[PDB]
């Protein structure tokens, strides 16, 4: 063991500065920070927290950069702890689990896994995406329907907190009962990134006891898998035929989202989007996927997708792909166009009035870049846990919700977040314009953060913005912000409150 | 698509 | 400190077998291994070594995968080490170097070096490159002018060996006077790989005494650089101006390539291809950069292009442009198309008769995909070393020269390889069809690897491969190979025989 | 050009 | 118009 | 305590 | 016991030179090697060969130089290995068989084999013809009727073969089925030569157990023929007279070729020519030999001549003579003119048209110094042998017959090409231009190998060079050949490609 | 002139 | 921004004229200027140099008055331009340097350096010391070993100098390689005083590429050091141990003045001197210091006292100190008693033979006050410099030897004289009296000018005294000192001849 | 010692 | 001409 | 050197 890379302190005449103050994914927030500390150890991480104690500086911690909101670049963060020189992937046997560093990226975290052990965590899809801030809040993708969320596998952490007296310490929390930091565990498994204190160190595992034996101690990968995306002709979309098809869809998840069905091992996602010329995630579409192992994989596809474009004439459907698992190296990252993404969660189908407001912004996108409604494959084995039993509340969703806008040109924002602020509020008129929990919606994903749902012209519901993310889990995670951060030193726009 | 991008 | 990854023998059964056997870059090689080795220690390396002397099983290892020659994927090689799971980079004090690990892409190393400590390595642009293969065999890029060969950096290598009763051994070899074993230590400053056993290991540093601040022990990459890309265009080009070109930029190198001048901080390449469609870098153009540190640099920059572009119509400049160091983060990647690379070093610019045959087959070229050769910046502060003091014996050399086809249908692959060869044949056709070492020419680079030069339908030269990679360090080389693989286990079409 | 590719 | 805000 | 719940 | 003669490198500047490069039968051939190379044994062989491994030089080997086409003497061949110096003849008791090797020619193996052993083998008639090309081409002659083709002797070959990393190897390949080589052994039944290796020792010997007694391990020669040859005259042949004769001696060999038959024991051979004076073997005639040693002997000849002559007046039938076995010993005869032979394999008489395009050709030669059609007895105890159990397929055929044109001018020979390919190609027009297996013709022998039938232009039946010489046995010997010469080094017009 | 040759 | 003071002309009734005559620190050296010049600029300067060319006037600058020999109090001196109101330290943003004008002594640089930017550099000792004799003489003292000399952080020089025909010019000149007048800086890096024109600002930083943080850009002086003195007494020495003494000593430095040693961060100086009552810095003792941020430091500073003393009882180690960097302010300066000092290099222990001839000749000092040899601790950081990089030739050197006396009263100067004469020609007897360049010796440093070594009774080695301070740097000092200074203005007793 | 002075 | 110089 | 002692 070499002594760790770090500490660096990274002021403006540094040139490093720029790189680390621009490695945010989204090109709509930017900050000036006095310094950026880039730390290779915990002990540093605890050092330079102690730091801004001391000089009372306002800090954030950077691990991926894919914050959708303005946690980590805005004008009031003044020190940035960038994780980036943190990024072990080991199996540790004195914890008999994966040691998961928050530096690293999920894409780093999949091909290590799968080639050291031939296991993987149901996150992410997005490469660039950030250990440090995806597992605390929630991660899922698409393996969640067949084997959950990221924090069902959350055995442990190692944070550092700081006291009532203005120290850091370093705290190694875990799931077993009789742990005394038990309660901090407990709010890593959905409180989300920038509220408790620096997560330093993850540590993955299944709940059950299988042995030592590192290959049984994380969900095996599929070894292919059996894909095809179905396009949609924006043409031939009458509002008759898209609103058969976002009922079809509704319907289809609604039938087939339990943790018994043979369809755990199928995900998609419902792409309503304008096609935008560089872009090929862009336009009208729905990628398929489904665990190729199973005899039955090729039926289960035909099926999803029949279900789903009966009576739809403007669908295309091509030949499906068996494709190996990571057989192309996922993604990569960088800072992308500007944009701004609204979330909630369906228990239910959209309603039919739902379904026609949707047509009716899609509709009218004059001057709009990128607009889309994403209607996401959810449920399956995440519905098998307890919503008290971690931090995230929603463990009977099929489906999550995403209103999406993106820009080329900052002078245009203006007109962007208009169009997606009255998408998500006349989808949600009834509910006040956001996913108040009902029959039908269940709130919101703290992964996509969205600071108009504390904004009171735009939430005219009355619930707040922390019981749409958090539900009955609210009060339970601001008792644990009150015992490990008393001081509030790690805070932003939706930060859980002391 | 499904994976993520941007090229 | 946690305990290694690995090992895991993935057969034909395992579901990363294709993964492991496909990830060589160039897809007009395949093999079918009895299994694929991954290791994630030196005693790994050891056993897996040992393994295969004792099954008698022929050996290649992969580090990066991007070999330009079938050494690892062929139907001979049984097993493939994979060194995937080795990667460390860190400062280590006992080596007062960095040791970088075998299985890091330069990408990897590129950004952890300047992260860590702002320092960098001279070495190659493509980022998927492995550290294993690159390392040893003399690796270059567009800082090579200002900071020589990454072999210039060499301080140290462990190396897995196989001595004459079969028995894997470690050696430890450095640059140090009275190191036991300086000669392994000298054959990787260039050997090549797959000659002399595995190396697990590479140490860097500058041969000064610089104390250990390990700031200092590293070239300091430059913190922008000023870029600019000429490009021409072939409807316009005579046959008089595509020579005035070529003359107008080989002797601008002649001139400006010495370890003084101030054109040490630029580096260029003269790319003459067709155009391409959806390839980036096809077509006919000049990328240029310069360190822009010191306030000549826009002077220097617009100097060498006026030099270059000179009586020549067809040629477009744009605006300099200013770029941070690493900016934009090296994008690979893994397996590409067919492709088939020669290539040449150059003392003095192509001849008349030379630059003749380039225009010649460049502009009969029906039927092939792409085909181009590009002109490499060389020289500078590599030619301040001595042929013999590493196993890079072209110290004098000014640019490096590539001769390249590439076709995305294996149908195709005999048309191509015929336009290739004759362009190489033809543009050395008064010295055997090669790259003899002469007043103008200095053999070729052996991580540029090319088996038509030992093929003596294609050579007719009379002058062996080795002598046109290596010249009057061939010697020396052969000594080291039958003191340290008397056994010959490590071995490959242009391998060193003992 | 200059950087790699082949995006 | 349609522009909105706040800035 | 510590723990949670509800049962 | 002494040493073998050579090896001698015969280069443009020694005496040997020009003898050693012309000595091929047929003067329509040239060529310029760098070298000839004389070689005395087997390692010599090797040794040659490996030489023009290591130096690229496309190699031939020669033994009696009868080639009637350019696999020796073209332009592009730069080495011949000459076989003259290996000539040894004699019983090997470590094989139980007779080593032949291939410099001997024919007369030499029959004189020898005679007075020693009062053996022989089934071969052709041709003097001056080599071992080395004659055995594993498919030999035959005027015994084979009798005996069958001189492949059905041969017992092992010792073969000089290149491996995949170019060394020599030296290959003893039998006919015992556990032989790991056996397909070797059977590639040299009819493959012909310059495709596997180079031959250096033939082993010849009867397949039955008969103890280690030498005099009965070959066929006992009659030891007297009966012979007559009979006339026709031109100036009384009408079309009418022709058609007669050709139908007469068609159905003749038709009813008369069967294993068990008495005739078995009789040859002809029917020459188609016109009068050259000067040359004994042109006219019209047909040479008639019978094995004296059956009591029948003299009907035999005489059913033969009358059927044949049966209402064809401008016949003239001279006295028998009887001859001792060998009684003159065979020539003959240095360097020839320059011709032409094409050939096909007849299970049946030729059709009318054919007999009547034979004719209007044979009517049609004004400026043609030679032309003929001979029709050459076959079957016999040949076609007792299966299909697939040499690599000769004909099993069943009846007669071979060639199409021969000769000129005593080399600016002459366009006109005599064009006579012989119209007279082919008319005889053949029902199968585009060539001998298509069916119920008529079976292919051609690759001992009288013709480039023509790998010319589109002239062969355009769409059926392969390769299909007609080696029918079904080609996909075997494609095997071999991948499976020896991986390299291709031994090749010319009409060889086996991996 | 200048290029070489011979054609 | 205020306008200088000065000029002012100094002549003798002015009651500043004795302050400024008398302010030299030796007190055997007077002169009567004509008139003493204060200048408060450079402009100041050049009119005061112009004059003394124009009136023919020998002309003399003044800084520190620290000159060892009588360059400056002299009776041929008749203008002094005193330095005294140029007294300027100041980072410098256009030079991006610090810049340090000549009139401040060494105390003031420190104590500046220090508290502006936490910087220092390798400078002597003595407070009252003048920047402008001691940085162009190659200034060293007890940081040298950690960081070198001063002149290796020489980035460029003010310097008003004299042409051909008589006018004053500034020229700035820079270590910068194209620099113009790269040849005047490198003279100035140890040319030493009063040779090329008049330096009126010194800019100091690290050669290395830090940025524009001027904190960064010198050396940052150890926050506290760790001190001991070791006692001698001369009561019961013996020969035999005084011997023994030396040879610890000496020895200790040949193995442990390496640039990498853990030694660099310790000085030290062994002080061979007669106990006088009220001088504290007499008597027989060594003073050690090592930089005490280390870890390391009581063990390096244990360590070397034992070599020191083994076998050798001292008659006190008392335990270390641990002092704050400039805890202290180093004690003014002012006019001392009279002195001669003679100088050296060791880059090997004096020998046994010259080892004695210091014994015996500090056993035979009746009537001389103060007399002593001070062996004082060098090389470390200052040998990575090559020996023409500055003009500073000694590069390896371990140790500087200084043969010192003073005396009370001017009548007994010759006998003073006497006794130092006879101690430095016992001691370099085999080598004509002088340090020669040799195994042990490496000439002579020109901060410590001696003019006896440039007479031929007192040096009979046939080596001038310019070899002995320049070695093979004296050529292109010539040709410095003939191109900036062509009418021999700036000369003195050791002054460069053009 | 090693400071300098003189007192 | 077509080769340069200067002579 | 090349003598021995101890001095």
């Amino acid at each position: 063991c070499l002594p760790p890379a770090g500490p660096v302190k990274v002021t403006p005449d540094d040139p490093r500065y720029l790189n680390l103050k621009l490695r945010g994914a989204n090109s709509r927030f930017n900050g000036e920070p006095d310094y950026i500390h880039l730390v290779g150890s915990t002990q540093q991480v605890a050092d330079a927290v102690e730091e801004t104690v001391r000089t009372g500086k306002r800090v954030a911690v950077r691990s991926g950069g894919h914050c959708f909101e303005d946690f980590v670049d805005n004008p009031d963060v003044k020190v940035i702890i960038d994780m980036s020189l943190l990024t072990e992937i080991a199996y540790d046997p004195s914890m008999n689990a994966f040691l998961i560093e928050p530096g690293n990226t999920l894409s780093e975290v999949y091909e290590k896994l799968y080639l050291g052990w031939n296991v993987t965590i149901p996150g992410g899809v997005c490469g660039g995406v950030g250990v440090g801030g995806h597992i605390c809040g929630g991660g899922y993708g698409p393996l969640s329907r067949q084997f959950g969320s990221v924090v069902d596998y959350l055995y442990a952490v190692e944070v550092v907190v700081v006291n009532k007296q203005g120290k850091a310490r370093v705290i190694v929390a875990t799931r077993e009962r009789d742990d005394p930091h038990h309660d901090l565990w407990w709010a890593h498994t959905g409180g989300g990134g920038g509220n408790f204190g620096v997560v330093t160190k993850y540590w993955m595992r299944v709940p059950e006891d299988v042995g030592r034996n590192p290959e049984r101690l994380l969900p095996k990968p599929p070894a292919t898998l059996l894909t095809s995306t179905v396009t949609f002709d924006w043409a031939g979309m009458t509002e008759a035929a898209f609103s058969r098809l976002l009922r079809n869809h509704g319907e289809w998840y609604e039938r087939n989202s339990g943790p018994d069905s043979p369809y755990t091992g199928l995900w998609s996602q419902l792409m309503i989007g304008n096609e935008v010329p560089g872009m090929g995630e862009s336009g009208f579409m729905m990628p398929i996927q489904v665990d190729a192992t199973r005899p039955d994989a090729r039926r289960l596809l035909d099926a999803h997708i029949e279900a789903v474009i009966d009576g739809v004439p403007p669908a295309e459907v091509p030949e499906p792909i068996e494709q190996r698992w990571l057989a192309s190296t996922p993604g990569r990252g960088g800072r992308g166009p500007a944009s701004k993404t609204k979330a909630g969660y369906l228990r239910k189908r959209l309603t039919d009035r739902q379904i026609q407001a949707v047509y009716e912004n899609m509709t009218h996108m004059d001057g709009i870049d990128y607009g889309a409604v994403w209607l996401i494959g959810y449920g399956g084995k995440v519905n098998t846990v307890d919503p008290a039993a971690t931090a995230l509340p929603q463990r009977d969703a099929i489906l999550k919700v995403n209103y999406i806008t993106g820009w080329a040109n900052p002078g245009n924002e203006a007109k962007h977040l208009t169009w997606v602020r009255k998408l998500y509020a006349d989808v949600y008129a009834e509910t006040g314009g956001v996913p108040v929990p009902n029959d039908v919606s269940d709130g919101a994903y703290i992964n996509y953060p969205d600071s108009d749902l504390a904004d009171p012209g735009l939430n005219t519901s009355g619930v707040p913005w922390h019981d749409l993310y958090y539900k009955g889990n609210h009060p339970r995670l601001r008792k644990v912000k009150a015992a490990y951060d008393p001081r509030n030193h790690f805070h932003h726009a939706l930060s859980i409150r002391p | 698509x499904y994976x993520x991008x941007y090229x």
